[PDB]
């Protein structure tokens, strides 16, 4: 098969998300930490009725330190080497050491409000294939 | 945001060919490896089927060696065949310990690939202006044209009608082979006076001050940053600009991780976590990072007024000398004790333009430099308490009465700052006074730009001060211009005027070329020479891409860069490594040293045919077939310790190489020099270092005070972490250009509001020197009245608004620039996707 | 050889989005579909997991619908998201029957892709000359500048000071939406007289002759090439240039495959396999392919002397009329019966420059054209028996005295050939005389170039003859130049002089712009106008790439081409299709029709602010937000049968579309016209066709005979199969550029030996018009003294050696060109990998 | 599996081949017709002592017609729509309708004269993966 076969995994329900508080998930398997985040304004890769729910890897694509979230600024921040990623702009590295903007999940909301992930737009730290 | 949609990468197989690779780019010289293997083979996830001996079916943990980003993968030609390549940082290299910066880590993706369409802008063929446009052609044709024009002009007008601009640096687009080839051509075969360097418009040193004092500017080692009590970082933004040195060596000091090693190597004194003074009018991500690692109480950010470093240093020198926080024994034994006389025009002017400052003993320098705390607080805008605190952090003995160890590191904030000669010397005074040279935890050093890789014949004919080449060119002088590996259109000073005149003079030659017949070459050459005699300029570009200045040129010659050739250089610790060739030059491109040699051969032939046989013979000594031949003729025969170094011996040392100079070779190891000056014997005739009597005299360069007085904002300028240089490679890198399609100009948000500007707005920056454009980036840390524009950027050149003002030695004073700002357009749609959030990591 | 090393391709899934797509490129208008589907998904090899319902685990058979070349695959943005795309030829399209040519089958790989780095040269942002180089900016900024300069020049100098160059064609860079948009701006809002077309330097028709005669040039259907007894192919290299018409319709005729079809539609008469007459000085691969498919007894290659077609046709006309091999009732009923007297200057010149030929009756035309076989053999260099044979294959009755059916197909060998008006007419005479218009197996038609997609307001103001734009420009006339979708630097006639002058005049404005303040827009505008008033030219380029003429331009506006937008056009059979948008324009690029609209909106605003409210209001009627708004304001309202056609109805019809004009709409089908003139009612006031009294008068265009007599070689010129046009896309396509890095100049091996050349040598072609370069390609089929150089090519422009010579109606006579040849360089290394073998298929 | 896994397949022995005479072969399976051909001169992709043995698919990459070989010319020729390929220059399409130069085999000669194929440099007509 010419491309990676992503599984369509249920991550959570829209009802579980509180505005601006990340919810720890994992995709495309259990060893690849990420978060779903409702942002309160329509954004790139955002789903749900307000267009504002995004999913990212929270593992720094530079050297793999886990990223912290600043609620005041709405950014991911790396304590490794000071990188900053903006989940309001597709994960754009505002300033940092990675050669990649933050890997972002392709999300879909079903009619019951369940949130699925069916892909990732960049290579997840620590794996040479996003699906191992 | 830009996303590659590369879901997986080919695995490096157990049997891949391994190559030692020094980063192409910055001073730090991080070590890497390039693994190549055939297209149509691959590794697998089982340990025996990959180069790591690890099960790659499992997620790797933080800092794994068994991972690489998409930017470290490509497919390249190697001996005519397509191969996979991974270029990844070396865990075992003591310089970076596996770190790859945002620039280093994209070496593979910024390499030329026909199969994956990267860097399709790379030059493949010689190009000549003929038949109305640039046209591709053969080497033999293009070289013959260059040599005939060059030879005819030099014969009729002298060598002074040949103007040259070249790299003098190391790494890609430089290095020992390339500097030698070009230097031999222009300084051995010829005596070219009207030659400038890639970053400055005359053939000078950046740091004549420290060199005149007997202190070569790369005198310490990187470990010294780990070992100091205090780092003094002057005019550097090291997190962005010397990234891995900062992260792999400074951070462990500031974090206290190096205490073990400190107390190991220097028991018999107290050690605490390093403290850091940062002298920079701007609060950078460097300042922020330091606070976050060491705590704000261990970081002193002296946010000086632009261009006032000298007053600060002279105050620190005065205070420290008066308190006796000095190394008396080092001063008596290793520094000039000779009384001397201040020159007649002191303090405003040195003895001549060659010597802007006055070299003296410790005691005469203290009295000449003498400045009170109050006067320096007035000048710098700093509080008295801040300056006193810095003097304590530099000079106050530790608990035992033991000497406080201090690493003074400086870069372009000082060097392109005010009164380069005096300011350089005044900082060196501090390191001299405190005996912080030649000793662990010490040093007074450039933090650097490019790697280093200079070996050339004597430049003695060039003079001091040397000719101001941009001014010759702007004033209508010179006949032929050879430009190697630099692009003044983006990076020279007074660049707007430079470009207007350069276009006009080259257009004259273009118009003559387009009207003459090319197939009658002698008629072509004559039309070119006549156009030159009327005021034109014939211009030849050696490069790897179509450059901006290249659009004015009449011949373009395609160069092959590091990795496509073997290449030698050293880092800011003098660590010499060999980058082993892993791929082919694109199309017919050739290394710069061999272009120089073929140009030499063509000049010999052409001059011979003209009947000038004695002159022709000066161009012998260029029979080179491979770059190693230029290494052996240059470095090996001429560098101190050269006789000990060869490609084979360097290769065996790996990415750790050795530190120059080589002292010998034993048991398969080139032996080297960890620090300079450990015996207290300096690089002067008498072995003694001189201090510098270096009084403050305001903004030294012509016009600078007037520019500042008559314009609203400081236009500070410099680097961005994500961007490499003039974005020559970066402009066909979507990760970089998607982040900043225009150069940013950082602006205080209130400054924005008062000028009616919003984030992303396209603004014009203008003054007496010219005008340019940038994109407003709201920056809460910026001071009111102080903006910072990314330098060197193709989509908005900052240099346009820098004046022609230099110091007496023709050092370009880029950092002191003031101008006005007005809106050109509302945020264009092509920046709607950008984050305009703070670049500062938040805890 | 170039090899992509792409081992496998993603499989089109079963749920992929299907879009109807006409080929971007040639007149044939082959049908394709683009299938797109999200990144991160794919089809499988199991039948219900792909679009084909075929098991992709096993080898597909010849002509399979379930395969595509890598050039058919890419990744593109679609509504802001990356999608896989395959663009693959339609088996169900009657034009092509699943054939995709070397050009069409690379539409995907010549699409813009960030993810796979294809066509990274594509324009993304408006560019303006400021601060000494081209600089990106917003649409509002760039249009503003363009409108203000344009408005000021036109207010001060009249609309004659506005010069326009624009596509009039269909397909990519053309179409009904885009011809309407540009047409409306320049001909409705304005009355621009000094306008020229992409391929000829005045606002004329290519075929004024056949139109005046009442025979519009696309009068048949493609089925007529299957049904004819004899195909007459004049100045066409159809296997290279109208590829899939040739292969899918002409070949079945020559091979005998269409006999069953001929018999069913036309019983009552005998039928054999098609025979073909090829009138072309050069033996082409079309000739070879005809011989290999029909046998040599069935192929009459008339290798005429360059520019002698008129003599040949007049002889054929003479012999056929004398035999009485004509359709007597077609003449009495459908042609003009009362002759009219020759104008006083005949036969040398017409009534005026507007009418080069004399229109009259059959019998007057025969006596006027009269030329014996012996005179035409002298002139054409053909043997008398060859001319007689061709008259037999055109005119002689078949068994039982039934009319021989003949399709007469011509292209640029005739149209850019000698005495266009008269040659065009003399060929139309052959078809009218033999009743071969409006009937099955008939036609006298353009074989065509681009697709067709012309709807514009009246051009009556333009005049006949229209202004020769290049000559105005060369002679210093005009102030502002808008250039849309053409590049005179590569493709105009007399191109070397054109480039010298265009550079110089645009440089004046460049120099003024660089010296004036941009942020003060009024001052910049005034500085441009002052430069224009001194003889300069302000130039604006609307295109999809950085063009060669673009290097002289001051403003560049980025366009979106076919597939990034919806587009309508018709093929050489009048078959109108809608190409359905399947991807996004790169960056901020915009459909041409919407560019014209935004420009009109800007003209209105600006002219209003100047107080010229009356002039401003002429620019209304441009409120369009999408290209379909242009379709409806233009085509729907102005084409014959326009009421019946909408995007929805067109899409429902698919790639087979309908043949224009639409006659109605019933049952979800647009009803069309299969052939024109079926009722014998022609496009004249009285409904009668005219014949043309069109005597041979030598080489007609100025200087041509002197150019022939004074140079050694014929520099024939035209197309290569592998190259599309001026290689605008192809220059960033390694498959094409690896084949021809330089343009080829076909040369007889002996001619090469005589001139001291070897295969691959770079040679200068030169004459009185200019000079250029090309790579010698030994071509055993070339006649001694006759060369053929690839036209339009960036690395060697053939047009540089075409004179300024046109016929009376300003038709450029590019094919009759002569020149000298001399070596520039031995075969360059970048050409060592090439095959120089024959292009002819061998059995 | 990120790339196609090509089998290394024995095709013939250096001794089986006569100068300028193709020998029918198939690679990477029985359904993909090709040849080996010994050309008499050193060429692109050529193996053996004289660097003159090459291997190519003989199925036209345009529309699949089997290609004939002309010995006098040393070209491959397509009866479908008149394409010509030059195996003396890596299979470059001299003139033709395919968007590909002729798929060529990566060959190795064993110490015992055996000829393996372990690669192909373009997509073979009639398969969306060179290994099926
Ligand atoms: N990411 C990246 N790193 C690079 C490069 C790059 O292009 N990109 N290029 C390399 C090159 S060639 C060089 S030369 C180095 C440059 O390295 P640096 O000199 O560290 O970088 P700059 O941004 O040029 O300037 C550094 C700091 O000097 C400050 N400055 C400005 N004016 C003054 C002044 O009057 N006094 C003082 N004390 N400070 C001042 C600025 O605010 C700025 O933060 O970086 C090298 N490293
Ligand atoms: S990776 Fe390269 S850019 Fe400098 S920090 Fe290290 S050398
Ligand atoms: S594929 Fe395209 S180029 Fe012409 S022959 Fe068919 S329209
Ligand atoms: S690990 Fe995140 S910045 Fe280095
Ligand atoms: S199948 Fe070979 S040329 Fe078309
Ligand atoms: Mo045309
Ligand atoms: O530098
Ligand atoms: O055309």
């Amino acid at each position: 098969a010419a491309g990676v076969e992503y599984p369509a995994n249920r991550l959570a329900n829209i009802s579980e998300l509180t505005l601006n508080e990340p919810l720890d998930v994992a995709y495309p398997d259990e060893d690849a930490a990420g978060v779903l985040l409702k942002l309160g304004t329509r954004v790139e890769g955002g789903v749900g009725p307000d267009g504002d729910i995004v999913g990212f890897s929270t593992i720094c694509p530079h050297k793999g330190a886990p990223l912290s979230y600043s609620a005041d600024n709405k950014t991911f921040n790396c304590p490794g080497h000071f990188s900053v990623f903006d989940p309001e702009k597709g994960g754009q590295q505002v300033w940092g050491q990675a050669t990649q903007n933050l890997p972002q999940y392709v999300l879909r909301v079903a009619d019951n409000g369940d949130i699925f992930a069916e892909g990732v737009d960049e290579l997840i730290y620590g794996r040479l294939s996003n699906v191992l | 945001a830009f996303k590659r949609h590369i879901d997986r990468l080919p695995i490096i197989p157990a049997d891949a060919k391994k190559h030692n690779v020094t980063c192409h780019f910055c001073i730090v010289g991080c070590g890497y490896h390039a693994y190549t293997w055939p297209i149509n083979k691959q590794g697998g996830t089982d340990p025996q089927n990959n180069i790591f001996g690890v099960d790659l079916s499992e997620q790797q943990q933080a800092e794994s060696d068994a991972w690489y980003s998409p930017s470290m993968y490509n497919v390249v030609k190697q001996d005519g065949r397509d191969v996979h390549v991974v270029i990844k940082p070396d865990h075992e290299c003591v310089v970076n310990s596996g770190l790859g910066s945002v620039r280093g880590a994209r070496m593979a993706e910024t390499s030329f690939s026909e199969a994956r369409n990267t860097q399709q802008q790379r030059l493949t063929d010689p190009l000549v202006w003929r038949y109305g446009q640039m046209q591709p052609t053969s080497w033999d044709d293009a070289l013959d044209l260059v040599a005939r024009v060059t030879a005819k002009i030099v014969k009729e007008k002298g060598e002074d009608a040949l103007i040259v601009s070249a790299f003098d640096h190391g790494g890609a687009g430089g290095g020992y082979e390339n500097t030698w080839g070009t230097g031999k051509l222009y300084f051995e075969a010829m005596k070219v006076k009207n030659i400038r360097i890639h970053n400055r418009p005359a053939y000078n040193s950046e740091v004549h001050g420290t060199r005149d004092m007997g202190v070569g500017e790369l005198n310490n080692c990187y470990e010294d940053a780990e070992l100091a009590d205090t780092i003094v970082a002057v005019g550097t933004n090291a997190l962005e600009t010397q990234t891995n040195y900062f992260l792999n060596h400074w951070i462990p000091n500031l974090r206290g991780e190096s205490l073990g090693k400190k107390k190991e190597l220097m028991p018999e004194e107290p050690h605490e976590a390093g403290r850091i003074i940062i002298v920079d009018p701007r609060r950078t991500v460097t300042v922020n990072a330091c606070e976050q690692t060491a705590g704000a109480d261990n970081v002193l950010h002296l946010a000086i007024n632009s261009g006032t470093d000298l007053a600060l240093f002279n105050a620190l020198f005065t205070y420290i000398a008066d308190k006796g926080w000095v190394d008396r024994d080092f001063i008596d034994k290793s520094t000039l004790r000779e009384g001397t006389a201040r020159p007649p025009l002191y303090p405003a002017r040195g003895v001549s333009e060659a010597n802007p400052g006055h070299l003296s003993s410790f005691e005469d320098a203290v009295e000449g430099c003498r400045m009170s705390i109050e006067e320096a607080a007035e000048i710098t805008g700093l509080d008295a308490a801040q300056i006193i605190k810095a003097a304590e952090w530099i000079g106050m003995p530790k608990e035992g009465g033991k000497r406080r160890r201090v690493m003074f590191g400086y870069e372009k904030g000082l060097i392109w700052g005010n009164d380069n000669y005096r300011t350089n010397g005044a900082l060196v005074n501090l390191a001299l006074a405190t005996g912080n040279i030649g000793r662990p935890g010490g040093g007074v050093v450039r933090l650097g730009g490019h790697q280093e890789g200079y070996v050339r014949p004597s430049d003695a004919h060039v003079g001091r001060p040397a000719a101001y080449v941009d001014q010759l060119l702007i004033g209508g002088q010179g006949g032929v211009h050879h430009i190697w590996g630099c692009d003044h259109y983006k990076t020279t000073l007074n660049a707007h005027e430079f470009k207007r005149v350069y276009k006009k003079r080259t257009d004259m030659v273009k118009d003559a070329m387009s009207a003459a017949p090319y197939g009658d070459r002698e008629a072509m050459v004559n039309a070119i020479v006549d156009a030159i005699n009327q005021g034109g300029l014939f211009a030849v570009n050696v490069d790897i891409i179509p450059t901006k200045i290249g659009e004015a040129c009449h011949v373009i010659l395609p160069a092959a860069t590091s990795g496509e050739m073997n290449l030698t250089s050293m880092n800011g610790e003098r660590r010499m490594r060999l980058t082993e060739r892993y791929m082919d030059p694109p199309g017919q491109s050739m290394p710069d040293c061999l272009i120089a040699a073929r140009l030499a051969n063509t000049m010999e032939r052409v001059l011979t045919e003209m009947g000038d046989v004695g002159y022709a013979a000066q161009f012998k000594g260029f029979d080179w077939q491979t770059e190693e031949d230029a290494f052996m003729d240059g470095y090996n025969k001429n560098a101190h310790g050269g006789e000990f170094v060869t490609y084979e011996r360097l290769s065996a040392m790996g990415t750790n190489g050795f530190q120059e100079p080589a002292t010998g070779f034993t048991d398969g190891k080139i032996e080297g020099t960890q620090r300079l000056y450990t015996d207290g014997v300096f690089s002067t005739d008498d072995g003694k270092a001189r201090f510098m009597d270096a009084p403050w005299r305001g903004l030294q360069a012509p016009g600078k005070q007037q520019q500042k007085d008559s314009h609203k904002y400081l236009i500070n300028n410099g680097r961005a972490n994500v961007v490499w240089q003039s974005a020559y490679l970066d402009q066909e890198n979507d990760f970089v250009m998607d982040r900043f399609p225009y150069p940013f100009i950082e602006m205080n948000p209130e400054d924005m509001a008062e000028a009616g500007l919003k984030e992303g707005d396209l603004v014009e920056i203008y003054n007496d020197a010219g005008a340019t454009q940038a994109m407003a980036y709201p920056t809460p840390t910026a001071r009111r009245g102080e903006t910072f524009m990314l330098f060197g950027f193709p989509t908005g050149v900052q240099g346009n608004v820098t004046s022609a003002g230099t110091n007496e030695l023709i050092i370009p004073n880029y950092k002191q620039t003031w101008g006005n700002i007005r809106k050109i357009s509302d945020a264009p749609r092509n920046v709607a996707h950008l984050s305009f959030k703070s670049k500062e990591y938040q805890s």
